[PDB]
């Protein structure tokens, strides 16, 4: 069962639950010995990790790791294989045609990344290679970007 | 916002549209126009119609910033303005405004009084979309 | 038998692009109404021994200031392509 | 010790190829992992060797 089916609906049998609203509730195991877990629902920050990558070659992909955090408390979301955080997103380049980008989920984890790929070699007419990243949930009931 | 299909009610000369939504209605959907065609089994005529249908704060982090994205204005409130302060952050940089990104500062009303799970409210300016944090 | 940035001004209205290659190089403007592009003929043999292709680059009128117009550059192989 | 090498051949210049000599300041003093820095003249793009 759930302590609040409007915050968090759950399947009574296969234990599958969907985060409906922002808030705090429980999931309860009714069979004796009986048990519970509290649950909390909140993204409010992105970090990109560079991992010592600089865009010096068009015959390379530049693959930048994403980390996602709560609203207000800046706690990183659980990267666990019993969860799908259901995160959609869009990576692009702005101001410059020197590269393209996309959003990717690491197949078999709650780990996510940008992938960037250059179109040419850098001319001194390029001021920046501005990366843009949106993240949203599967339904777009919100968006957040950087 | 929705899909539809045509159905004949099993065992009668009774017929229906069935409609099933894809999501929740945003403040960017004026109408849900249903269309219905009917014909005989050979299409020697057709006839149709169109019809309308958590946050945590501390003595090391006394301010949080809530970002929210919307193509319509967003009200944000505390259920208690004696424990909590809420202020809209004015985006004086231009690049912020192009992203439809509303920003709100969220603070304790005193650093002498601890509190828990106070509901912040969030709503769209048509009153339809609502959320609680 | 068959075969198989730059800036310009009212004080400097011509630039010379030098490019080295062991194979022919095409050089192009995406806009030939704002820009003029011409190959320079190396009449000294010393330039030819350096494999050094040369192009003059100019505004097509001195009445029309412009910015960031892409000059294209490519090898006869068609894949060693560059933009300036 | 770090010094720019002057490319007196025009062929080097047509390649946009900047060159720097890198040396120990004395042959009596062994050292390890000292960072050479590299930067573009707009102050943006950087690398450490």
């Amino acid at each position: 069962s759930s302590g609040d089916p409007s915050i968090l609906q759950v399947d009574p049998i296969t234990g599958k639950a969907t985060a409906i609203a922002a808030g705090t509730t429980t999931i309860n195991y009714i069979r004796n010995p009986s048990s519970q877990t509290q649950v909390v629902i909140s993204i409010g920050r992105i970090k990109v990790d560079f991992s010592d990558q600089i865009i010096n070659n068009s015959k390379k992909r530049y693959e930048y790791n994403l980390k996602f955090f709560t609203a207000g408390s800046d706690i990183e979301l659980s990267q666990d294989s019993t969860i799908d955080q259901n995160i959609k997103g869009i990576c692009t380049i702005k101001e410059s045609t020197f590269a393209t980008a996309f959003f990717e989920k690491v197949k078999g984890k709650e780990q996510y990344r940008c992938v960037v790929q250059p179109s040419g070699v850098a001319t001194s007419s390029i001021d920046k290679v501005t990366l843009y990243v949106e993240v949203s949930n599967a339904h777009k009931t919100y968006q957040y970007d950087t | 916002f929705a899909t539809a299909f045509f159905e004949k009610v099993k065992g009668k000369e009774q017929y229906r549209c069935v409609v099933q939504p894809s999501g929740v209605a945003t403040s960017s959907i004026d109408k849900v126009t249903l269309y219905v065609e009917v014909s005989n089994a050979h299409k020697t005529y057709q006839y149709d119609t169109t019809i309308n249908l958590k946050i945590q704060l501390s003595p090391r982090q006394s301010t949080f910033i809530l970002n929210i994205q919307s193509s319509s204005p967003i009200f944000v409130e505390s259920s208690d303005n004696s424990l909590l302060s809420v202020q809209q952050i004015s985006s004086s940089g231009g690049d912020d405004q192009l992203n439809n990104l509303y920003k709100y500062a969220i603070q304790p009303m005193s650093v002498s009084t601890s509190f828990q799970n106070v509901p912040l409210l969030i709503s769209s300016a048509d009153g339809k979309s609502k959320t609680t944090v």
